[PDB]
């Protein structure tokens, strides 16, 4: 907490808590394309997308 | 789909047991501002 708590917030740190699918262990996922909880190929950042 | 909704100060305690829960039924009428699920996997609450 010393060197990793910005005082407005660090956000720089992501965790994941809703995705497409499970990652695999020892799979390092990089997909930085917005997640779609319905189905069609969403283009801006909107419900289910 | 109700008529008329509760005030947030008396929110209104809905039961539902002995029935099938398809939540796709909601999803066709969700204009889903806020859809957040927590403990449970949203994608999976049609098989728990
Ligand atoms: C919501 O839709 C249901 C199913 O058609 C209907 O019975 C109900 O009256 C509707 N509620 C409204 C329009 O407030
Ligand atoms: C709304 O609240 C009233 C008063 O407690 C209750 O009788 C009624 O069943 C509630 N309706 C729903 C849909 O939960």
């Amino acid at each position: 907490n010393k060197l990793d708590s910005k005082h407005s917030g660090n956000y720089d740190y992501w965790y994941r808590s809703f995705r497409k699918s499970k990652l695999k262990p020892f799979e390092r996922d990089i997909s930085t394309e917005i997640y779609q909880a319905g189905n069609k190929p969403c283009k801006g950042k909107g419900p289910n997308c | 789909n109700a008529t008329r909704f509760a005030s947030v100060y008396a929110w209104n305690r809905t039961r539902i047991s002995n029935c099938v829960a398809d939540y796709s039924v909601l999803y066709n009428f969700a204009p889903f501002f806020a859809f957040k699920c927590y403990g449970v996997s949203p994608t999976k609450l049609n098989d728990l």
